[PDB]
């Protein structure tokens, strides 16, 4: 038990597409603190109440974090159609999760990034001349194929990015460009937990 | 016996030709300047009235090139201090004068030093350029809105172009467009970081003590080009407090995987717009349909709304794509398009499907497209007795495609067969212009019922004057070779008689896509040769040139300086068999390309030509830009057409040149084609031990425009033909 | 009947005047080259012997341009890798080869790209300027010491001149000056950081994409200086542990309130230098003589050891101020100056005294000082015959002046008048040369009993072929203008009549202190026009013309383009009054400072001559460099001399052009007189509407010497003159 939650609050934060996931199974936690020690600007939970998932048991209790905007608030949301959802990042409802939108009071042992940043559009490029311009859209709770280049960060809005497949890739020519935004005053986070949780296998409980 | 037309008259500029220029502000009224005074004038009946006086003009102070009107008629701007940078690009400084209350506006003043003003289409909104950065004024009298800031002096241009953009792409320096209803703005933007820089030397005046030395953003073939992005900012919500913000519109994923130019902007409604792309390799092009998403604010384009045009034989279009026109509910829009034998005509797409469907067909190309109206639409060809040369204007039924009208065939048979079309705002007036084989002609037509209204210009007062002075005659006919027929002109002398022999000159541009026959009524050099001089002056359309088909405008494709050169001393042959040619004195000139084909055809060995002069000329195909360049050649590069490149140099046939006679013409300050093309060609004839002729002209452009250096030119010109003769 | 001197034979060289150029090792032994072979030759006996020979040059392994000899005869310098910069300047490789053990040095060798180098006047040390800095070798095999640390490009020069300096001052490229028994060296340092540049484009080979800028710090009239100084080092205190020291030597008081030039570094002694230094306003000049102290290491220059010179009427000296010949003891020394009448000639001085006394009196002028002994002094004068065109040999008794003896006056009197010697060591022998009216002749005499030992080329095989040639034939004669006597010449056909009537051509150059009419036997480009095209060739001397006296040198002082000009039109009109020439076909030509006197002739007005050709002119004189054009004209400001600035210049005649022939010719890489020159020249008269021809070499400097430049250039000129006659 004793699962820490430190590495959330250490060092530099990722970028949206690259987020971290944490899991947690058989340790005791305590949510209370953690929301506390954030200002939380949203709180919303589906499929548990709030006060349900901070004292109960569960059997794996897993916790992605990202860095995201402020500004952009709308586009994270159950239905939207907005370049979050179609290649960065997508969120999952196969289990009752909560989605928290807090800012860091900056007292804390966090280095802000450079800038904010998102992937505008990914496709596979092929045919007889390279014409038949494929999209690719990322499936919920997985990885965008994009993210291998500009792990960190874009020096500036609109790069432009190419990269050669290989055959059990799928073939052709990827392309991808990014978007970049000017940092707040203050860090700005996101956090998604979801559990996965049985009735006789409820090894993670409150503390 | 009576007097001749001399070098004198066409340097002087003795007889001139009398224009009638007009702009239309409505449905039914134009503007017109008569004696420095700006008249409305009303269609339907001719009435006149007075919309300003020339009394004001003086009271400004300075001298005012031009004038600017709003769509609304409220405020007219003036414009001062005009300084001249390229062929379509200038700087100068602007005045607003207010009509209803009459006086001039002194509270927030367009800057000095300005690069481009434009209204819009609805109201009295303004944006300009200045330090390249883009400024908007939503009402003349208040404070400007600033939308870019990454402006900086020959590395990143927004909302104006660059060299290479402005000669050979958009033959404009604007790249600011409106909106149908003005609510949006769309421009723009080049990066020039690692484009190489040409360099010359300029002297500027006497007083001068060191020279100066220009250096200009220049792309050769196989260097490094500019890049291209396209941003759309909303002029409604507009605040002082905060900065503007824009959307970018990125190019489809067919383009990113390499270079790529910018080619046609339109807008198709309020809320649509059209983008054009085409790639490096100047084969393969695409099309793309945006929109506007108000949830969002952001543009959104669509994979299924886009259209692909693609070349084999060459490359796509005459010099780029063409535009389309679309319809009012912008569903539907009309282009012109190559079919599958060759020749040009008119496509009409669905917004969602790929398919065309041709509407017209024949032996004959369709020029352009003039103006759609819901029943009707007008365009001009040359399909009137098979003449390349001629134009025409003609109506087509959109219910009903069999039935189709010329508007000008039989107005006047004689002395009119070229045509031009100016039609107003909802297409129900129109202007003819004649430049026919006759003297120039202006009228006025109505498109309820297709009836003449009046007689605007009929040129009667230089009809008299040319009474009394001889002058020569025109003559278009065509020849057969190899099953296919070619067309060719003559000017000739007064009183001409076949039985005797005459001299030849040969005047040739032979660029691809060009014509150099044709109906057109002009005075000019020829002219005085054949008048006084009593000179034959022949012009010759081969392989290469337009208007004819895809068979023969691309049979020189990656293949220049070979079958064009060889079409020229061809005619030349068919020319003395005629019987009325001495054989013994024929010469030949051209510009710019034209002097490139000179120098290749004198340093042939034919045989058949004398003398030869050449002005301003291309020498080396890796000398001259790339947009341009690699459109018909392609890459220099080992594993694309290098062997070509250096097979067709003007410099390798320097031997030749023993058995004629050779003028060689060049400006110093010539930015298109450098005088590193003249000096290369100079020294490979020295290195073999040719004699020959030069003169340079300084701080003179490429077409040498000074009133001061157009005079010598051609006294220069005269004594080497009138010697060698 | 017989062949004549045609320009193929000008061109190809097949008549050849062969030469016999020699280098003095000892008072006794002189070096030659024959086949290829370095040979020794005694003096006294005529014995000769072999010192290098040509299969060892074979196994070099590359092509050797020149070699140098160390003056104990124990190493020799190699030469290769030879590439041209300016006029006196280049950049080669070196490598040294020993011959006493016959082997090749391979240990720290010279470094590529070295732009000087020379041999010390005993022993075996070396010095080299490399990347503007200065380096020592005592010994071949060992290491090299840096004695400069601060050289830059362009900027700061160690040991090598700049533009200015290498042009006008020293005529030379090197600034280094080894002590008599090589113990110090001595050189100087320019500083160019706020000179002006001037920019012209360089177009290369054929395959070069972009032309290239060149930048070369050039000062024109009134513009700013750069800045000298002074430094010697010891060369036998050289220690690897520690950096030289260098002590500097300081103007005197009178030169560091303004600008200042160094004109002439002079050693008098092992241990005593001179200098000399002239103001920016070249009519003041001051002599330094400076010491050496043993308790101090410092070098002291005092008041009472100062020497002054200045003119009233005009510069000093005929360019710049001449140089000083010591004495042994060096208590004293001889120097040529302007005496109160205004001829040249030597006087002796004394270190401390400030008078000196004149040794030599007459209507003429003394050329230079050749040699010095502890008895006899030996100069060159042009006394015989009152003859300034003559040069002959004298020498004078040092106890007794009134003795003087002519040693060339005799030796053959109708064949050599134009005289040059070189002397050995201790002056015990000397060669003369006589390029002389008729052939050159080269003989060897010994000064003991002035004996005449032997002759050592003839030019009897040159005689030969042309007793088969028609040749023309050269006079010499003089007109009277206002009771004073001006020098003329005339190159005369063959077979010529006084009865018949000739055209005539008029070659000019009139610079200040110049000669045209001499004795001297030449085959040129006027040797075709007389011998072929029976055309008579003049040439005239007025004012402004040298080695006749300062009253006619100095006439044209702050008045440049007035009196030369006038006086070459009078000279016309006196050789019309002649019989046998025609006054309808009169020409004139030349080439520099002959193209400016050119224009303003052709432009003056005066209907005497037809057709002119200028090569390379001056226009406007503030665009020349500074230290020619200020030592005649003066600063171009308002409180001094700009007004005849402005009257001076071509562009100002362009009206009366009109009445002649005009063909202009100029290179576009001139470095000298530079392409704005012409190019302001055509724009003036395409102003005004002058009919004229013009013609261009590409990557040509002022000489135009490239074999194909110098063929096309002559060719092009003879059809001109054929059709203006
Ligand atoms: C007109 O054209 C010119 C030239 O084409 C444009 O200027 C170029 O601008 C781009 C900006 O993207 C610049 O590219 C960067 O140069 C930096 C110089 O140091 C590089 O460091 C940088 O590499 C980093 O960023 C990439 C993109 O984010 C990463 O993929 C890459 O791995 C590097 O990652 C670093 O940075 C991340 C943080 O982002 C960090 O975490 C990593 O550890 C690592 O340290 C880019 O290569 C070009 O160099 C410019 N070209 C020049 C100067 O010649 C110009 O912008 C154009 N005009 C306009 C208006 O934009
Ligand atoms: C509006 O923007 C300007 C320019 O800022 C740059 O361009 C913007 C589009 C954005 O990309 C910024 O990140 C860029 O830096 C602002 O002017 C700058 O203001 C800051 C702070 O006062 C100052 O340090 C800079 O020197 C300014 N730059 C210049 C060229 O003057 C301006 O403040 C912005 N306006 C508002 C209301 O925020
Ligand atoms: C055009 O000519 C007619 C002369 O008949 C005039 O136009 C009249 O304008 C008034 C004002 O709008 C209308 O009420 C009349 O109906 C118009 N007349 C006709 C016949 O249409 C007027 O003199 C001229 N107008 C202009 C602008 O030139
Ligand atoms: C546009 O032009 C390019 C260059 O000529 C064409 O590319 C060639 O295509 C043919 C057909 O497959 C190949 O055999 C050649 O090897 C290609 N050349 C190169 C350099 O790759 C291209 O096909 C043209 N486009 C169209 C639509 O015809
Ligand atoms: C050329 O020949 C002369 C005489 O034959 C040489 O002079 C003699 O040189 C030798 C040795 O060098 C002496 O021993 C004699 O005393 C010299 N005699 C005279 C009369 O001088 C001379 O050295 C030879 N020079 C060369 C270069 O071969
Ligand atoms: C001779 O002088 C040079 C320069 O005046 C000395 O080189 C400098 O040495 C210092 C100390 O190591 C460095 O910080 C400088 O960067 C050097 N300058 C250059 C241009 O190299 C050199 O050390 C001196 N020689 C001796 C023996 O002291
Ligand atoms: C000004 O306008 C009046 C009115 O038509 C006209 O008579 C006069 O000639 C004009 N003058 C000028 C200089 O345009
Ligand atoms: C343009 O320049 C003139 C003259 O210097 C000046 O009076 C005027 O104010 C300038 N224009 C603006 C908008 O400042
Ligand atoms: C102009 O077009 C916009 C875009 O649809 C529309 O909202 C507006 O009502 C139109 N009219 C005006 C006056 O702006
Ligand atoms: C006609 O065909 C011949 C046969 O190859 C060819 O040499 C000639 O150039 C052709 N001429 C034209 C005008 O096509
Ligand atoms: C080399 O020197 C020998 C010595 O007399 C001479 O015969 C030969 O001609 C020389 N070689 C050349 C190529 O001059
Ligand atoms: C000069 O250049 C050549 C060519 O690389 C090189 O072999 C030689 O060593 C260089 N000389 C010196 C002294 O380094
Ligand atoms: C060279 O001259 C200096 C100056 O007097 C003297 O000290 C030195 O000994 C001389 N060298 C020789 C080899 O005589
Ligand atoms: C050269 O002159 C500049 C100022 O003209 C001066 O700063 C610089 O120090 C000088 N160079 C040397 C080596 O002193
Ligand atoms: C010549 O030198 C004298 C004495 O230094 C001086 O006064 C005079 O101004 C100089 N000449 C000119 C033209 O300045
Ligand atoms: C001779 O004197 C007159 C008048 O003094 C002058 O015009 C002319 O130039 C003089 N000629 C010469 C050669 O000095």
């Amino acid at each position: 038990k004793e699962c820490d939650f430190t590495p959330m609050l250490v060092g530099v934060p990722p970028q949206v597409y690259n987020f971290k996931r944490l899991v947690f199974t058989n340790c005791n936690y305590n949510l209370t603190k953690l929301l506390s020690l954030f200002m939380v600007n949203e709180f919303s939970c589906n499929g548990i109440s709030p006060d349900a998932i901070a004292r109960g048991c569960y059997s794996s209790l897993t916790v992605d974090y990202f860095a995201y905007p402020l500004s952009m608030r709308s586009y994270i949301q159950p239905g939207s159609a907005g370049d979050i959802s179609l290649y960065n990042y997508k969120q999952s409802f196969a289990n009752p999760t909560c989605r928290v939108l807090a800012t860091a009071p900056a007292n804390l042992t966090l280095t802000k990034p450079s800038a904010y940043g998102y992937f505008q559009k990914c496709s596979r490029v092929s045919g007889e001349h390279n014409s038949v311009e494929t999209p690719l859209y990322i499936n919920p709770g997985e990885y965008s194929i994009c993210r291998s280049f500009s792990p960190y960060g874009f020096s500036e809005d609109g790069e432009v990015f190419r990269r050669q497949l290989t055959q059990y890739e799928g073939g052709g020519i990827l392309v991808g460009v990014g978007a970049k935004l000017a940092m707040t005053d203050k860090l700005e986070m996101g956090f998604i937990i979801s559990v996965q949780y049985g009735t006789d296998t409820n090894s993670v409980c409150p503390m | 016996s009576r007097k001749t037309y001399t070098l004198t008259d066409y340097l002087k500029n003795t007889y001139r030709l009398k224009l009638y220029s007009l702009r239309w502000i409505s449905d039914h009224e134009y503007l017109y300047k008569q004696e420095n005074n700006i008249l409305v004038f009303n269609a339907e009946y001719g009435n006149s009235s007075v919309f300003l006086e020339n009394s004001t003009f003086d009271e400004f102070g300075h001298s005012i090139n031009d004038y600017s009107i709003s769509p609304d008629g409220q405020f007219i701007l003036l414009e001062y201090n005009y300084v001249k940078q390229w062929r379509h690009s200038y700087t100068a400084s602007y005045d607003i004068y207010d009509l209803n209350k009459r006086q001039l506006i002194t509270e927030e003043r367009i800057p000095n030093n300005t690069q481009w003003v434009t209204w819009s289409p609805v109201g009295h909104k303004l944006a300009y350029v200045w330090n390249n950065d883009i400024y908007v004024k939503i009402e003349p009298n208040l404070p400007s809105y600033r939308i870019t800031w990454t402006g900086k002096e020959d590395i990143i241009y927004n909302g104006i172009t660059d060299w290479v953009y402005e000669e050979e792409v958009f033959s404009a320096y604007s790249a600011l467009w409106w909106s149908p209803n003005g609510t949006f703005l769309a421009y723009a933007q080049f990066n020039d970081t690692e484009v190489p820089l040409i360099e010359y030397s300029f002297y500027s005046d006497e007083s001068l003590q060191y020279p100066k030395t220009v250096r200009v953003p220049y792309p050769k073939a196989g260097a490094v080009n500019p890049t291209v992005k396209f941003f759309v900012v909303n002029t409604d919500s507009l605040s002082s407090v905060t900065n503007a913000t824009s959307i970018q519109i990125t190019a489809p994923a067919s383009m990113l995987i390499g270079d790529h130019y910018l080619c046609d902007v339109t807008w198709a409604t309020q809320e649509r717009i059209s983008l054009q792309w085409l790639r490096r390799i100047q084969n393969y092009s695409v099309m793309d349909i945006c929109d506007y998403d108000e949830s969002s604010g952001r543009w959104n384009c669509l994979v299924a709304r886009q259209h692909i045009e693609m070349s084999t034989t060459g490359w796509v279009g005459r010099f780029r794509p063409s535009e389309p026109h679309f319809t009012l509910d912008g569903n539907s829009f009309y282009k012109i398009i190559s079919n599958e034998e060759g020749y040009r005509h008119i496509c009409y797409f669905q917004i969602d499907k790929k398919d065309c469907t041709f509407i017209t067909k024949g032996t004959w190309e369709v020029i352009g497209i003039e103006a759609l109206t819901s029943d009707y639409l007008y365009y001009i060809s040359n399909e009137y007795k098979g003449m390349p040369g001629g134009r025409n204007l003609y109506k087509i039924q959109l219910s009903d495609y069999t039935k189709v009208t010329c508007l000008s065939c039989e107005l006047n048979p004689e002395r009119c067969q070229y045509y031009s079309v100016s039609f107003s705002k909802e297409a129900k007036y129109y202007q003819l212009r004649c430049s026919g084989p006759g003297l120039p002609l202006y009228t006025l037509h109505s498109s309820v019922n297709d009836k003449g209204l009046r007689v605007l210009e009929d040129n009667s007062a230089l009809d008299k004057m040319l009474q009394n002075v001889q002058m020569p005659s025109k003559k278009l006919d065509f020849i057969i070779l190899n099953e296919t027929k070619f067309w060719y002109q003559m000017i000739l002398p007064p009183h001409f008689d076949k039985s005797k022999k005459y001299p030849l000159l040969l005047d040739v541009y032979a660029g691809p896509c060009s014509q150099k026959a044709d109906t057109v009524f002009r005075l000019n050099w020829a002219t005085y040769l054949a008048s006084t001089e009593n000179i034959i002056v022949a012009s010759f359309d081969g392989r290469g040139s337009g208007y004819q088909g895809d068979k023969i405008m691309h049979a020189i494709n990656r293949r220049l300086g070979t079958f064009e050169v060889e079409d020229q001393i061809e005619a030349a042959r068919q020319f003395s068999k005629m019987g009325f040619v001495d054989n013994k004195r024929i010469a030949i000139w051209g510009w710019s390309y034209g002097g490139y084909v000179t120098s290749m055809v004198l340093g042939s060995g034919s045989g058949v030509f004398k003398c030869g002069i050449a002005v301003a000329p291309v020498s080396r195909w890796e000398y001259y830009d790339s947009v341009y360049t690699e459109r018909y050649m392609g890459l220099p590069t080992p594993e694309d057409n290098l062997d070509h490149y250096r097979n067709s140099t003007v410099m390798s046939r320097a031997e030749n040149f023993k058995q004629v006679e050779y003028l060689l013409i060049h400006g110093t300050a010539d930015d298109n084609v450098h005088f590193q093309q003249s000096a290369q060609i100079s020294k490979a004839l020295v290195d073999v031990g040719v004699d020959f002729q030069a003169m340079w002209y300084t701080d003179e452009d490429h077409g040498i425009a000074s009133s001061t250096a157009h005079q010598h030119i051609y006294t220069h010109m005269s004594h080497f033909i009138k010697q060698c003769f």
